[PDB]
This record gives structure tokens, C-alpha cells and sequence, in this order.
RNA sequence: GUAUGAGUAGCGAAAGACAGGUGAGAAUCCUGUCCACCGUAUGACUAAGGUUUCCUGGGGAAGGCUCGUCCGCCCAGGGU
RNA sequence: UAGUGAACCAGUACCGUGAGGGAAAGGUGAAAAGCACCCCGGAAGGGGAGUGAAAUAGAUCCUGAAACCGUGUGCCUACAA
RNA sequence: UUAAGUGAAUAAGGGCGCACGGUGGAUGCCUUGGCACUAGGAGCCGAUGAAGGACGGGACUAACACCGAUAUGCUUUGGGG
């Protein structure tokens, strides 16, 4: 286990970083937010493999509830709810693939505070 | 309690000792030669051994 | 907790004001032992 | 010609003891080994020491020298520039000093 | 005027994260999303009190218990 | 630090509601002739080139002692109260 | 080659000396200012609005100084060039 915060606040953290790697896929932050995010992403890419209703009702746990990503239409809004895009695209990127979906770097301190930072990218 | 005198001359040095500062662990790039990190990103190059990691 | 040096316009007229250093003779004291220490600010 | 060009730093606000660390880790190389070291530190030592190398540089080539590669720094110095004084409320009323410091800071990079 | 203790104590109650901007440089500046705290009150109006801090446009040595491209700070104009 | 408190825009800034308490702070050069232009850096700060008899006389500016803190070197030091 | 013995030097740091730098203005020297007096002048101003001030008067206006809607000044007589 690790710590940074209180009880709560960790599952209120880890749902607000992961809705990112779930629309832009880079993310520059630290050591240790990379390795719970690591393990998190790790379960939530396998129940997007699924499509069970299980699946769809427990990806609203550790994902925001209506966030949008638009960037599609014919004639419409179509609105990829980082949820919607878990059931359409993760499976059917990472369908041979198993475990160890995602890489960390190794950059650079930072100016502030002196903390060293990492990107996160999947493939 | 209370400091009973001045440290003398001689002991602020025999403290400070062990008051270095340290940097290790810098190696040439794979691309530009650059003395810069065992396990970190080239700033100025942008690779682990032939890849374009720090592009779009 | 309350603190001493607290501010009106009419109290600190009507107590160090300019009149009420003239209607006496000790206040006249004060006028001219002042105006011989060259001080600008007489009272208010 | 002459070699041994030299530039100074002036009024640099941090302390002695946070600069003549950075400076037990420069005396002793070269030009390359120095902006190497510089670029990979947590300090604030970094936009300073830098510059003041870079201006050591231009001053090597833009009136003395030439074979920019083959300079070596031999010595340099941090020097206890002008304080500054002002004050805190420390609690019951009463008062307590507290410094501001600066520094004065030379470099001095010969040939060979 | 200068040390000493000593880069020790402390940095004066409280949840933030990502992306994108201008910029020499960003955890602190701006913009966008989500989350959260109070709600007979951290919401609204006024009488004293304060005496221009208000607005517009720039700067970063000082001030700000960190930085600071920002400010109730400074410079110049303009408002009751 | 003498000499009025006060040689300087002082009974002022500043503390006290009050009556009243009241500070430190003179000196470039003989003449600003107060460093055009080049270069680093956002700047400050600097290095050349110039001024000037002299710049370690560069506007915190005449000579510049101690305490304090750096640099490098001749000799000594790990069985010692 | 064995065996018994004798054993020098290298410093993370430090001491003593020399030499060079910074932060500080003690002292050298100087005065535009003070202190005590000499010798004379002079020893009141004021309902014909005083002693003191408030406010304002310049091309540029924050202060000092001079002045007062005739406002950084009006008129006359002598010195002056
Ligand atoms: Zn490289």
C-alpha cells in the first residue's frame, strides 16, 4: 500500500487523474501518483474487455460520471463520455494483448518543489 | 539548556564535513554525447536508445 | 477583546480640538510651550 | 596574447553557505564537465553559476582567446556581499532580527 | 558593526487534479473541465471607522513568512 | 558619537487619546569631462574599447584599521586526555 | 622459499605561517555650521486688524523660499551698466 493523503482523498485522486489515459493518454506527474495510477489502469482496461453489465455497472466506480471528449460528428454532437470510449475502443485495442498495458518515463525534477516527474503513455 | 560557549573555529568545520553535495550517475547520450542520466530522458536528444519519445 | 485607541471625528474635536484649548487658561499654556518647541501640529 | 579571462557576479541574493557547496563541485574541471554538472542540479545555484560561466566564455573568445574546448576553470570564489535587515513580530509584543543576505561571486577560467 | 547557537526551530487551523494558453524560466499567473467547503452564513445592504486602497495600461529591486509574468505593491493617466 | 537635538528640507520622520516624549544621516574629480561603440545575459551584473595625471577616483563614489568570511600554498597531525 | 625483527609515505578533514581578496567605516585631513564674548545700534507690536498660520500665485509643480486675485509681482527716487 502507499499513502499521500487522508482515507478518501486517495479514491477522490484516483478518480480525478484517471479520467486522463482515458482521453489524452499523456499525463506529467510523479513518482508515486504513476505507480497507484499503474495499478488502477491495470485493473480498469481488463473490465473494458468484457462489455458485460457488470462491466457497465462497475466502470461508473472509478470513473467521472459525464466527461466529454468531442471530436466527431456527420451531423450530430457525438459525445465519447470516457466511458463510452473504455466499451468502443480498449477492448478492441487490446484484445490480444495482456497485462502491462502502459509505460513510465523518467524526466526531470521539478523547478518548485523538487519533484521528479514521470509520463505516463499506454502502448 | 543552553549553550555554554561559542563553538569554536574549530568545530564548525568538524561539523560541515559531512555537509557535501553530491551529483552521480551521468553518461553520454546514444545521439549527442551529452553527460546527462543513467534511466532519464535526454532533454536535448529525446530518447531511450533510437526513439522519438519527446515528439508529436 | 476590546482595545483602547479607538477613533471618532467628534471626540477627538471635542476634547483636543482648537477651541477647547482656548477657553481656558491651561490650554494657553500648552500653546505657547509648544509654538516655543517649533512644532507644526498645535492640537486639532 | 594573454590567457585567463575572468567575470564577475555582483549583488547575488542568496547566502555563502548555499553557494560554496555548488562550488566545492566545480574547481578542479573543464568547460564541459562544468555545464554538464550545472544542468543537473536542485538548486538555485543553477540560473547563476551558469551564466556567470557563459559570460567567462564570450569574454575568452570575443577579446582574449581562441580553443574555447581547451579552458579549464581554476579557481572562483563566493564573497559576503551587502546584508539586508528587517524584522518579524515575534509573540508578546516583542521584536526579533532577521537577516537578508547577498553574495559576491567570481569565476576564473585559464587555458591549460 | 560582527558572530554564536544553526541552515536547527518555525513558514501563523482548512482538499484539490488534469489539459491548453502568454512568457527567459511556472506547483503558485491566466483559460477550460470535474470534485469539494459553508449556507441565520465565508450570501446581500448599510452606520461608524478607514482616507483613494477604485478603474484603465505597463514594471518587477524593495514589500508578500516560497516563487511570483500577479496584487490592496510601484509608475502613468482617469473617476465620487 | 565633538559642536545647539538639528553642518543634510529637523523639533522633521517616528512613539503616546493626551500632556508630552523625540532619532540616524557632511567629503568623487582640479574640470562630469558621470564610461559613445563592441559582446554575454530578459535584466541586474559584467568584459573590452574610450575619458581622465591617476578609476583599487566610477556616482553606497578621498585614504579604508580591527572583529567577521573566503582562496592557495611551506611545515605538522589518526594510540591520543 | 621459510623464519624472528625492524618498519618509511599517501589526510574525508584540521592546525601554524605567508600572500591575495571581500563585508566595515575606526582613524588622517577639510568645512557650509555651532559655542562663549568685544564694541556700538536697538529694546515693543497691536480695532488703521497684531504675534502665528490655513489656503493659494509659475510653461512644465512634489517640496523650500518670496508673495497675495494687481499673487514667483505694481509705481517712484538714487546706485548700477
Ligand atoms: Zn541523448
Amino acid at each position: 500500500r502507499k499513502l499521500g493523503r487522508t482515507s478518501s482523498q486517495r479514491k477522490a485522486m484516483l478518480r480525478d487523474i484517471t479520467t486522463d489515459l482515458i482521453i489524452n493518454e499523456r499525463i506529467v506527474t510523479t513518482e508515486a501518483r504513476a505507480k497507484e495510477v499503474r495499478s488502477t489502469v491495470e485493473k480498469m482496461i481488463t473490465l473494458g474487455k468484457r462489455g458485460d453489465l457488470h462491466a457497465r455497472r462497475q466502470a461508473a466506480t472509478f470513473v467521472r460520471n459525464e466527461v466529454a471528449s468531442v471530436r466527431e460528428e456527420d451531423e450530430s454532437i457525438v459525445v465519447e463520455s470516457a466511458l463510452q470510449k473504455l466499451f468502443n475502443d480498449l477492448g478492441p485495442r487490446f484484445a490480444e494483448r495482456q497485462g502491462g498495458y502502459t509505460r513510465i518515463l523518467k524526466t526531470e525534477p521539478r523547478r518548485g518543489d523538487a519533484a521528479p516527474m514521470v509520463v505516463i503513455e499506454f502502448v | 539548556a543552553v549553550p555554554a560557549r561559542r563553538t569554536s573555529k574549530a568545530k564548525k568545520a568538524k561539523r560541515r564535513t559531512h555537509y557535501k553535495l553530491t551529483i552521480k550517475g551521468l553518461n553520454a547520450c546514444s545521439n549527442c554525447g551529452e553527460m546527462k542520466k543513467s534511466h532519464h530522458v535526454c532533454p536535448a536528444c529525446g530518447h531511450y536508445d533510437g526513439k522519438d519519445v519527446m515528439s508529436k | 477583546m476590546k482595545r483602547t485607541y479607538q477613533p471618532n471625528k467628534r471626540k477627538r474635536q471635542k476634547v483636543h480640538g482648537f477651541r477647547k484649548r482656548m477657553s481656558t487658561k491651561n490650554g494657553r499654556r500648552v500653546l505657547a510651550s509648544r509654538r516655543r518647541k517649533g512644532r507644526k501640529v498645535i492640537s486639532a | 596574447q594573454i590567457t585567463s579571462a575572468k567575470a564577475t557576479a555582483k549583488t547575488v541574493r542568496t547566502s555563502p553557505r548555499k553557494a560554496r557547496l555548488v562550488i566545492d563541485l566545480i574547481r578542479g574541471k573543464s568547460v564541459a564537465d562544468a555545464i554538464s554538472i550545472l544542468k543537473f542540479t536542485p538548486n538555485k545555484s543553477a540560473g547563476i553559476i551558469e551564466k556567470v560561466l557563459m559570460s567567462a566564455v564570450a569574454n575568452a573568445e570575443n577579446n582574449f582567446d581562441l580553443d574555447v574546448e581547451s579552458l579549464v576553470v581554476s579557481e572562483a570564489f563566493v564573497n559576503e556581499g551587502p546584508t539586508m535587515k528587517r524584522f518579524r513580530p515575534r509573540a508578546k509584543g516583542s521584536a526579533s532580527p532577521i537577516n537578508k543576505r547577498t553574495s559576491h561571486i567570481t569565476v576564473v577560467v585559464t587555458e591549460k
